[PDB]
């Protein structure tokens, strides 16, 4: 072997040696997809900002969450990217029942995909301060556009607030079961637990893979 | 949309069953009937002959340099590191600003690599500098769409292809816009520049691959023979044909002069759609990566399997032969590259 | 907006169809030519010998 | 890129020295740092190496154990420690620059020496040759060994040396040219003998140049082929 070709492999070793040291540092992250509705309000969900991506660490571990920006409304070969995140956080305001069809569709076909089939979703409904007000006056109801949102369990903003989470929960158990799991939850603009409710489902998405990886469950 | 759309709506189709009964036309014979007594390739058999390991995150991009030597190969990790194929050595690892990037590709003359990902913007370095490191020349940027296929034109100028259904040439110099390819209507995935480099062609999402003019600027022809996504074009060695690889479990090829489909190259067993596709030296063998963590070898002249390039345990995403067609460069998603032969 | 018909009706529909086009026969044994003329020289189909070969 | 380094001067014999270079403008931790001496009025030895980061120490046979080589990366700092100033010791120092990657340059660039006074054979019978302008030049020189490499590669080197002048890269690697070398430069030659010939030489040539081999490490000089009138 020549001199040359011993200092050339010497500097592929070094190569190798840093490219392995960053491995520790991508690794101990975890990453986290953001997505939704224009109006969902998806930056809001987190308050603590610290592709738009921010980077948040609660309870000294670290999420890079990722909000895809300027592409349109496809989804289709771009999500064929992010098959190794945590989860995918898709925010959906309850401000209109109008516009809950189409966000529920979309839900459907991202719940439902090829590249996401052993990915989990942590559903994020967002606004839930004006749903009182909204249900409160009684106005404008969500059977004006459903058939039978006439039975669920204030009482009254409650009883209207779970009904989504029934056909939200509806819709994730629907098809795909143990590999990933919908996680329902309630988002304010100004609730504070919702970095917190992101990090006890990521603990809980990691322990239920790890049970897989283990074959315990 | 006036009397000009019940009127000029049909008048956007009456050129289009005269221009598939022109088609139809002049079709007297199929692929496999003058390349029918042709004895085949035979069972194709290639091993492995370097394992290139070290990159972390699954690849996405890899391009051979013009000295059939040097490679470059792209991973979600955002690294991009040339290598050396005849000892494995890692000549270079670039840190990329965007860790999620689709393309890779390798200049001519060899002093350049250019990259772009989901940041919707081609990073081209410069490899061979006074200062002794990678660092970027140019940042192109000017396009909405993620890039899906970066191809170095010469030394100055690049081609590259992006999802918001346009194909798009720049000046690196300048790093202005000079001519901007549309007309498609979704996402283009692929391109495969022409020997000559003076056309190329690419092909979307629609089902459909438009065969521009890069010296003039607008869609010579468009290619429908297919029915889901184009994720996958190369170019025939001769310059008068191309293959197209598309995720319906099929990869068919076109010839530019006769403005047709020629034959389909598929498989009842399989039903993995199809990532990319690659003539080898002369056209007869066409490889092709597909989904199911596999890489079958055709005979293009009798659209039959030759072998297969089992070996990855993560799906083919990256598929290239060598300048004279010595080896391949197939890269998986299980950050393993690999060479055949 | 009459852009959407007119480069899909008069720029490209009325251009693609007015190109000069081959019948395929002439193609087809044109790629087998090719083929035929590149086959001594292409390194997959026939392997090249082990002391050749730099792999 | 700017090279350079200090420390030269006067030595009585038996003591110590340390000859540092400040590297300045360039990746300094992804480069071979080299030395090479030259007497006054004799020609280059090559002295010590060291690689990137601190791998290999290559010292020479004739400074072995009495020279030390030490590098500090994150200030872009390189050191020789001299040990016993000896006779032969008084030279002119320089600190070549190299990288060792598939298609680089090693040697490309060069620091001004500094003087501090007091085996592959390969031999250019020609010491000065006095060489009309604008006509050619057929420099050449001669190895004991086929450089010649398995992997098809020569590892030949040539150098400029200009009076008043740290040497320059040249045709390197038999025929291959470096960066701000005009292309009327070229140089070809089998295994135990090589040429540089020149076409149509101009003004600013004048020089001393070298025949330095790369195979084993001790890379041996020629004695130089420096023109005149």
């Amino acid at each position: 072997v020549s001199a040359e070709d011993k200092a050339a492999a010497e500097r592929s070793k070094m190569i190798d040696k840093n490219l392995r040291e960053d491995g520790e540092k991508a690794r101990r992250t975890l990453r986290l997809l953001l997505l939704g509705a224009d109006n969902s309000g998806k930056s809001t969900i987190v308050k603590q900002m610290r592709i738009f991506e921010t980077k948040f660490q609660v309870d000294k571990v670290n999420f890079h969450m990722f909000d895809v920006g300027g592409q349109r409304d496809e989804r289709r070969k771009w999500i064929q990217c992010f098959n190794d995140v945590t989860a995918i956080i898709f925010v959906v305001d309850s401000s209109d029942y109008n516009r809950l069809q189409e966000a529920l569709n979309d839900f459907k076909s991202i719940w439902n995909n090829r590249w996401l089939r052993t990915i989990s979703v942590i559903l994020f409904l967002n606004k839930q301060d004006l749903l009182a007000e909204k249900v409160l006056a009684g106005k404008s109801k969500i059977e004006d556009y459903f058939p039978e949102f006439a039975r669920y369990t204030d009482p009254r903003v409650t009883r209207a607030k779970y009904f989504i989470r029934k056909e939200f929960v509806d819709i994730s158990t629907a098809s795909g079961d143990g590999r990933h799991i919908c996680y329902p939850h309630f988002t304010c603009a100004v609730d504070t637990e919702n970095a917190r409710r992101i990090f006890n489902d990521c603990k809980d998405i990691i322990l239920q893979m790890n049970l897989r990886e283990y074959n315990l469950v | 949309l006036q009397s000009e759309l019940d009127q000029l709506r049909q008048e956007a189709e009456q050129l289009k069953n005269q221009i598939r009964d022109a088609r139809k036309a002049c079709a007297d014979a199929t692929l496999s009937q003058i390349t029918n007594n042709i004895d085949p390739v035979g069972r194709i058999q290639m091993r492995t002959r370097r394992t290139l390991r070290g990159h972390l995150a699954k690849i996405y991009a890899m391009h051979w340099g013009t000295d059939s030597r040097l490679l470059v190969s792209a991973s979600q990790d955002g690294k991009l590191i040339i290598w050396d194929s005849y000892t494995t050595n890692k000549v270079h690892a670039i840190p990329l600003r965007s860790s999620w990037v689709m393309t890779c590709a390798y200049a001519p003359s060899g002093n350049y690599v250019a990259c772009g990902g989901l940041d919707n913007i081609c990073s081209i370095y410069n490899l061979k500098t006074r200062e002794g490191n990678v660092r970027v020349s140019r940042e192109l940027a000017g396009h909405t769409g993620y890039l899906s296929c970066c191809r170095f034109l010469d030394d100055n100028q690049i081609v590259t292809s992006s999802g918001d259904t346009t194909c798009a040439l720049w000046d690196i110099e300048t790093g202005q816009q000079t001519t901007t390819f549309t007309g498609h209507t979704g996402d283009v995935m692929s391109l495969s520049l022409a020997p000559d480099t003076r056309l190329f062609v690419s092909g979307a999402c629609d089902a459909s691959a438009k065969l521009w003019d890069v010296r003039e600027g607008m869609c010579r022809q468009t290619f429908t023979g297919h029915e889901s996504d184009i994720n996958a074009i190369c170019f025939f060695p001769n310059g008068n044909a191309f293959a197209t690889g598309s995720d319906d479990a099929t990869c068919r090829l076109f010839d530019l002069r006769a403005d047709q489909e020629l034959m389909t190259y598929s498989h009842d067993n399989i039903i993995c759609g199809i990532t990319s596709v690659s003539f080898s030296k002369s056209g007869r063998l066409l490889l092709a990566g597909y989904d199911d963590f596999n890489c079958n070898v055709w005979d293009a002249l009798k659209a039959d399997r030759a072998g297969v390039l089992a070996g990855h345990d993560n799906r083919v995403s990256c598929l290239g032969v060598t300048d004279d067609g010595m080896a391949v460069a197939t890269g998986s998603w299980d950050s393993f590259l690999k060479i055949w032969n | 907006a009459s852009i959407a018909q007119a480069r899909k009706l008069v720029e490209q529909l009325k251009m693609e169809a007015n190109i000069d086009r081959i019948k395929v026969s002439k193609a087809a044994a044109d790629l087998m030519a090719y083929c035929e003329a590149h086959a001594k020289e292409d390194p997959l189909l026939t392997p090249v010998p082990a002391s050749e070969n730099p792999f | 890129v700017q090279l350079v380094e200090s420390g030269g001067g006067l030595v009585q014999p038996g003591g110590s020295r340390k000859l540092s270079c400040s590297a300045s403008g360039f990746a300094f931790s992804s480069f071979g740092m080299h030395w090479v001496r030259q007497a006054p009025e004799k020609g280059l030895e090559w002295v010590a190496y060291i690689s990137s980061g601190s791998g290999t120490i290559y010292y020479a046979d004739t400074v072995k154990g009495r020279f030390t080589i030490s590098r500090d990366d994150p200030k872009n700092t390189l050191f020789l420690q001299m040990t016993s100033l000896r006779s032969e010791d008084t030279a002119m120092y320089y600190c070549v620059r190299s990288i060792y990657y598939y298609g680089s340059s090693p040697f490309d660039f060069w620091g001004q020496g500094t003087t501090l006074t007091v085996d592959i054979v390969m031999t250019q019978a020609t010491s000065s040759v006095p060489v009309t302008p604008g006509e050619s030049v057929s420099i050449s020189c001669r190895s004991s060994k086929s450089l010649l490499h398995s992997n098809g590669n020569t590892y030949l080197y040539w150098f400029l040396q200009r009076p008043g002048q740290s040497p320059q890269l040249l045709i390197y690697r038999m025929s291959n040219l470096a960066s701000g070398v005009p292309d009327r430069f070229s140089g070809s030659g089998s295994g135990t003998a090589f040429t540089l010939t020149i076409s149509r030489l101009e003004a600013e040539d004048v020089g001393v140049y070298y025949c330095m081999q790369h195979l084993e490490y001790p890379l041996t000089f020629g004695a130089g082929t420096k023109l005149e009138l």
